[PDB]
RNA sequence: GUAUGUCUAAAUGCUCUUAUUUACUAACAAAAU
RNA sequence: UAAGUGAUCUAGAAAG
């Protein structure tokens, strides 16, 4: 038994229906994030110690 | 006409010499040509290119444009306003380069 | 600005028509626009979308993701299964 | 096409038209200009 | 297949390694510091010029449309929301300074894609709300850059120099380096070109939140990436934009050019790209040094970033050379020797003036291009080799060829031409600064993706056109082609594959017209109807098809050398009617630029003159130099400069407008308020008149005399009377839409309906018209018509039994 | 002249019509109004054929009058014009011959 | 293609000239004693 | 034949200013031309309700419709017309002018715009 | 591309008005500097 | 002492 499918699209009759109509990611997207904010954080404080100096 | 219906100077020399006018009237288009130079806002490469075809098809042509040349520092140099003669000035000194 | 009736209205038309025929629907209620009564739909209407709030995980996951991809939020949304303003 | 009145004469919204009302307009306008001013003119005179 | 590459980086990471985005972000600081830039903050309420950058923003965002005469709906809030901001500066501004704070949501980007016909482009639709702050953001940002010199001299599209110009400025670099062109000691000179494929659809945005963080306030760049992540719209299909810069939203232009910034600063090295830049006190002006010295130094010389399509000179010594070639063997072995095969070389030039190819010279390029690949890493961005050219100078090649902005340049030093033949028209002669020789040639040629564009453009105004009034078509043709002369001036006499265009396309556009009136027969049509101007009833065409079109050897053309022989027909049959072409009314680009030379330098001194003598410098001392030079001297002493003062990276910004907007400006390479109008045309249509024989002539092709007037003079069309007070009901329409008059087509036929209709036809069937005694040679559409109403209520009838009474 | 009555209409039909008239003897009673006084017809086929006429016009007015939306006004109209053609197809049937 | 208040002004030393044209086409209608009506044209 | 025919036949005597004549003297008689509500295709700009069915016929919707003139025009030279419809669900006599002073239309005892 | 469908028993001459059109058709096509 | 010869596409009717 094959349904009776609805379509986003079109409705011939106009014949309304009561509404019938991953969460990982890649390494990458942590460890590139490590990578940035903790370069941001060395060039702050590198920053500051080349004020000092 | 011609001079302005015509992309490059080649196009422009080959429409004058087809028109094949005698020897008295070479002059009077050379300095036709000079005119129209003048008129334009600056010194184009291509009346210069046009004068330099003419120069190598003909004597009669290098006779007509030595006669220009003579009239224009003589007499007729003093007429112009000052970026006209400049213009002028480089045309000659392209004509004569080589 | 959006009321009440007015987005019933447009759901119920959205049972009728089809949640890719913005046109009808906006011509349906007569203030709102094409283009805006798709948003609307996407923000409020649409049931399979989780508007109300969650537990603390899932709050920390979020503010993680906030951290490791500096305000890409509607990235962030899908990650969650959750809308953007809301999760913002 | 869209709009189908937009291509009729009866149509004011046609811009022929609109400009033909103008016109009707400024002419009596400048009429009612010139015998405003007289009238305005014997008023004063009264 | 973009939402498909959406979800695989969102399977497996970013292309780029976290390590190489670091080490990115590390070189970039460097920079900075050696920079010393003042990063730029956040826009306080009480800002100097927020006024006025927010006025520029809304007259640009007019200019979308003070065009158009039709506006969709979404358009017309659009222009309302302009009007408001217009009226209340103050709220507008704070509203917009908001978004920038908290908004980090938005509405769905819609793209519809433009057909130019080659190549298909996309259009990111931004909604009317956001869109005004996105232009605020991009007028400020690029201000901000202005000012405090975030983008060094060599990225060139964001200056206020033309394209041509720039190329020209480029050459004249080329040439002004020391030593360039000896090949004694055999010094190799390499000039890389190429584009830096995908460099948009390839931008990560938490490492370009970074990069933003280091020379914007972290708020904005927040913002501003937040923008660039939307969800995309088309018709049914969505999908959120999770990787990769949207080049639409206006403000994204600057980014774009941050971020190619990183790229050039990655081929460069630091030191270098420093050198380059100059200090930071007084940098350099574009492809100036301090000393010959550092010039020499290191093998890059030259450097321009155009819009990512990089261009390196690099200038090698022999053994120099060696090394690299050596390298590349290493790299990848050549025993059969297919280096030369597979090899991006200019087909538009011919064999001989190409890139010759020598199997040290070849390698020395390829290696080069390997080099440069190197330098960069692919997930960054993509650099090509289909996409990538190398043109090698050396002791065996003597053509350095190039192609900038779409000219196809190849710069030749005399010393190497065997004759240095009489300069001719296309030709730049490159000269030394120092000694003023013009010591090198550089010859144009307009670029095939330039002649296809053209082509395309010329296409799309012949399409979708079965109805419109034969002059609208004129009009279009006309912006079309002078869009083309304007930017390549001298560079066209040169290409013939683009006369030809020219030639088709307007027979296109002439057959376009004589499809209206259903017949095409070339007597019919004599060059008056067309290129008489609309004053007299024409459809003032401004031909370049008349050309007698240089012909040549086919078979010694594309092969190795060439010369001007045997001229071809050009366009048509004439009654020796010299139509006047539009080119011999633009001023070729080397003139013009030397006449900015002399006019900015007269403008400079006149300036001095008058500081010594304490004045204000007045605009009618100046004049005789008024229209005359690059910016046209004018631009200074207009009505309304205080302003467009602050519009900064305005260029680039037009340029980027391609992908906003449906159908752009054709204009886009110049802009009348910043540069003054670089063309005038008004003396080539005093000249078409003359040359079709004087108004007389015209006049006696149309139905002028039948009318029963004396002469042509004090005599128009569609005069009435006035109408603008009751004009309100448009628009965007500046009042009138056009003061030009459009001569319906029914009336055009009626005008020339004495050529139209005559007798020496080719094979109309002469059919006697109703109740009347005018012949029709065949059908001709509107004419007929026009006759009947004439000749309304029997009226021939009538006219010959009156004259009988 | 779209719409095919301006066509019916136009001059040359007309004339068309005019010369039938004349030569043969086509008239079109369809085509011209029946005369509202009658007694200025002194031909009797010409009387026929507007007593035809408004025959017809009647059986038309009949056949729509028993339409479903029977309560709308104009079916109520309808029966005075009725009634006004039967009056008319009455007089008609004078008793000249 | 195209090319009360003010009475005082007719009255100046330049000449002018009022054109009327009212009565250059005159009739005269009148029945005969059969009835017909004929329109005689008079001079104007 | 053909919609853009140049030239209609015409019989060997066409007298045309007698043709005129005689076509006027039967165009009195004649049955349409001597009528007024001539007929007009028109979409609807008003966009309004039908009285009688409350039928609800939007913006630019096609009909049908009768266009007459009415003789008291506005000012002097400019006419305005009367502009009948029907409703599509019941057959009420719809309709509306022309005034020409605001540049728009008047509803005439049909329906209400909405 | 000037749509379409049902519906059908077998007063006479006269002249005068015009530098226009209660004109109708939209199937056809749709842009700027 | 010798220039300037010739290469010349087309081409309308219906319906939509
Ligand atoms: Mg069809």
């Amino acid at each position: 038994k094959i349904p009776a499918a609805v379509s986003n699209w079109k409705n011939p009759n106009g014949y309304t229906v009561a509404l019938e109509r991953n969460n990982t990611i890649n390494d990458g997207f942590m460890k590139l994030s490590e990578a940035l904010e903790n370069a941001d954080k060395k060039a702050r404080q590198e920053i500051r110690s080349k004020m000092e100096l | 006409l011609v001079l302005k219906s015509s992309l490059s100077g080649d196009e422009a020399a080959h429409k004058l010499l087809k028109l094949k006018i005698a020897n008295n009237l070479k002059k009077s288009v050379v300095d036709i040509i000079i005119k129209s130079s003048l008129q334009e806002s600056t010194f184009s490469k291509f009346y210069s290119i046009l004068s330099e075809r003419m120069i190598t098809f003909h004597r009669s042509w290098q006779t007509a444009y030595n006669e220009t040349f003579e009239q224009n520092y003589t007499q007729d140099i003093e007429d112009y306003e000052t970026d006209q003669l400049r213009i002028l000035g480089k045309f000659w000194g392209h004509l004569i380069s080589y | 600005v959006w009321t009440n009736v007015e987005d019933q209205i447009l759901k119920a038309a959205v049972q009728k028509y089809g949640t890719h025929q913005w046109s009808k629907v906006a011509s349906l209620l007569q203030k709102k626009t094409a283009r805006q009564s798709e948003l609307r739909w996407n923000e409020y209407l649409n049931p399979k979308l989780n508007f109300t709030e969650f537990s603390k995980e899932e709050d920390a996951q979020l503010l993680d993701l906030a951290r490791e991809l500096p305000n890409q939020w509607r990235t962030i949304a899908d990650m969650m299964a959750r809308p953007a303003q809301v999760c913002v | 096409s869209g709009d189908l009145n937009l291509l009729k004469s009866w149509n004011p919204k046609l811009m022929k038209n609109r400009k033909k009302v103008w016109e009707t307009e400024q002419d009596l306008i400048t009429e009612q200009q010139k015998l405003n001013t007289r009238l305005k003119e014997i008023e004063k005179e009264r | 297949n973009e939402q498909e590459r959406q979800r695989q980086i969102q399977k497996n990471g970013p292309e780029i390694t976290p390590e190489e985005a670091t080490t990115i972000f590390s070189v970039m600081v460097e920079w900075l510091e050696s920079r010393s830039f003042s990063p730029i903050p956040f826009p306080p309420l009480t800002y100097k010029n927020d006024t006025k950058i927010l006025v520029l923003a809304l007259e640009d965002l007019k200019d979308v449309y003070a065009s158009k005469v039709r506006l969709n709906a979404s358009e017309r809030e659009e222009l309302a929301l302009i009007e408001e901001a217009y009226d209340n500066p103050h709220d507008t501004l704070n509203r917009i300074k908001k978004y920038l704070l908290t908004q980090r949501v938005f509405k769905p980007v819609d793209i519809t894609m433009m057909e130019n016909y080659q190549n298909i482009s996309p259009v990111y639709s931004v909604d009317p709300l956001e869109k005004i702050t996105d232009a605020y953001l991009d007028q400020y940002l690029w201000y901000e850059a202005d000012q405090r010199k975030l983008f060094p001299n060599w990225i060139k599209p964001s200056d206020s120099e033309i394209p041509p110009l720039l190329v020209y400025k480029w050459t004249q670099g080329i040439n002004n380096l020391s030593e360039i062109w000896d090949v004694s000691r055999g010094q190799s000179a390499v000039l890389l070109e190429t584009t830096l494929g995908e460099m948009a659809e390839k931008i990560d945005f938490t490492l370009l939140n970074r990069l933003l963080r280091l020379i914007v306030d972290p708020n904005i760049a927040d913002y501003i990436t937040a923008k660039n992540n939307v969800v995309i719209n088309f018709k049914d299909m969505s999908h959120v934009n999770k990787y990769g810069l949207i080049r639409g939203l206006k403000f994204a232009s600057f980014i774009f050019q941050y971020y190619g910034l990183v790229i050039d600063l990655l081929l460069l090295g630091q030191e270098r790209a420093t050198d380059l830049a100059g200090p930071a006190n007084n940098p350099n002006e574009f492809m100036q040094f301090k000393s010959k010295e550092v010039e020499k130094a290191h093998p890059i010389r030259l450097y321009t970033r155009y819009l990512d399509r990089i261009y390196m000179l690099f200038h090698f010594e022999e053994d120099e050379g060696e090394e690299l070639t050596d390298e590349y063997l290493a790299e990848n072995p050549d025993p059969n020797f297919e280096n030369s095969i597979g090899y991006n070389n200019r087909k538009c030039w011919p064999k001989d003036s190409r890139m010759r190819l020598i199997r040290q010279d070849v390698n020395l390029g390829r290696a080069v291009f390997w080099e440069i690949q190197s330098r960069v890493p692919t997930s960054l961005t993509s650099i090509k080799w289909e996409n990538a050219f190398v043109s090698v100078y050396s002791k065996n090649n003597p053509n350095l060829l190039f192609s900038m902005c779409g000219f196809e340049v190849r710069i030749l030093p005399r010393q190497r031409m065997e004759e240095v033949v009489s300069n001719d028209e296309g030709v730049w002669d490159l000269v030394d600064e120092r000694t003023k020789q013009r010591t090198a040639k550089a010859y144009l040629k307009v670029s095939e993706e330039e002649i296809k564009k053209f082509d395309s453009r010329i296409r799309g105004i012949l399409m979708a056109s079965g109805s419109t009034t034969f002059t609208k078509v004129a009009a279009k043709w006309n912006t079309s082609l002078i869009s083309l002369f304007t930017y390549f001036r001298e560079a066209i006499v040169a290409t013939e594959p683009l006369l030809d265009i020219l030639v088709k396309g307007e027979t296109r556009i002439q057959n376009r017209v004589k499809l209206g009136l259903n017949s095409k027969m070339p007597t019919r049509f004599p060059p008056a109807v067309f290129y008489t101007p609309k004053e007299l009833g024409g459809l003032g065409m401004i031909s370049a098809s008349h050309i007698l079109i240089p012909a040549s050897d086919l078979s010694w053309s594309k092969q190795t050398d060439t010369g001007i022989t045997h001229f071809r027909a050009g366009m048509t049959h004439e009654d020796e009617k010299l139509i006047p072409t539009i080119f011999r009314y633009i001023t070729t680009w080397e003139n013009e630029f030397l006449d900015s030379q002399r006019v900015w330098a007269e403008y400079a001194t006149k300036r001095q003159e008058a500081i010594q003598q304490n004045r204000r410098l007045a605009f009618e001392e100046l004049e005789g130099s008024w229209d005359r030079g690059i910016p046209r001297i004018s631009t200074l002493f207009q009505r309304d400069r205080h302003t467009l003062a602050y519009d900064r990276g305005h260029r680039i910004r037009r340029e980027f407008k391609q992908y906003s907007l449906e159908r752009n400006s054709p204009f886009w390479w110049t802009n009348s308020h910043h540069d003054g109008k670089l063309w005038n045309l008004n003396a080539y249509r005093t000249d078409v008149i003359q040359a079709l024989g004087g108004i007389e002539t015209i006049l006696e092709h149309t139905l002028f005399k039948g009318t029963g007037f004396n002469s042509w003079e004090g005599l128009f069309w569609e005069k009435a009377s006035g109408f603008e007070d009751s004009m309100q009901f448009k628009k965007l329409t500046h009042a009138q839409r056009t003061g030009l008059s459009q001569i319906p087509n029914r009336r055009f036929t009626l005008w020339w309906s004495p050529t139209i209709n005559r007798a020496n036809v080719y094979v109309g069937f002469l059919v006697q018209l109703d109740l009347t005694g005018i012949f029709l040679h065949g059908k001709i559409p509107t004419l007929k018509i026009s006759l009947i109403q004439i000749f309304r209520a029997h009226l021939w009838q009538k006219i010959h039994e009156s004259i009988v009474f | 002249m779209s719409r095919n009555v301006d066509k019916a209409n136009s001059v040359l039909v007309r004339f068309q019509e005019q010369q039938a008239e004349s030569a043969g003897g086509y008239k079109d009673y369809s085509r011209y109004q029946r005369p509202r006084n009658v007694s200025k017809v002194k031909s009797i086929k010409e009387a026929n054929e507007w007593k035809r006429q408004v025959s017809k016009e009647i059986k038309q007015k009949s056949t729509r009058i028993y339409d479903p939306s029977l309560n709308e006004m104009q079916i109520a109209e309808l029966n005075d014009e009725l009634n006004n053609l039967f009056k008319e197809w009455k007089r008609w049937q004078w008793h000249i011959d | 293609i195209y090319q009360s208040s003010n009475y005082a002004e007719l009255f100046n030393n330049d000449i002018k000239l009022f054109v009327d044209d009212t009565n250059v086409y005159r009739v005269t209608v009148h029945k005969t004693f059969e009835g017909n009506v004929a329109t005689k044209a008079i001079n104007g | 034949s053909e919609r853009k025919a140049i030239n209609k036949y015409y019989p060997p005597d066409y007298n045309p200013l007698e043709a005129e004549k005689l076509s006027r003297k039967m165009a009195k008689k004649l049955k349409t031309m001597n009528k007024s509500h001539a007929s007009i295709r028109l979409m609807t700009p008003f966009s309004m309700r039908c009285l009688e069915c409350n039928e609800y016929i939007p913006k630019s919707r096609k009909f049908n419709g009768k266009k007459e003139l009415l003789k008291e025009k506005y000012l002097d030279s400019i006419k305005i017309y009367r502009l009948t419809i029907s409703c599509p669900r019941c057959a009420n006599s719809i309709a509306f002018r022309t005034d020409p002073g605001n540049s728009d239309y008047v509803m005439e005892v049909g329906g209400v715009r909405n």
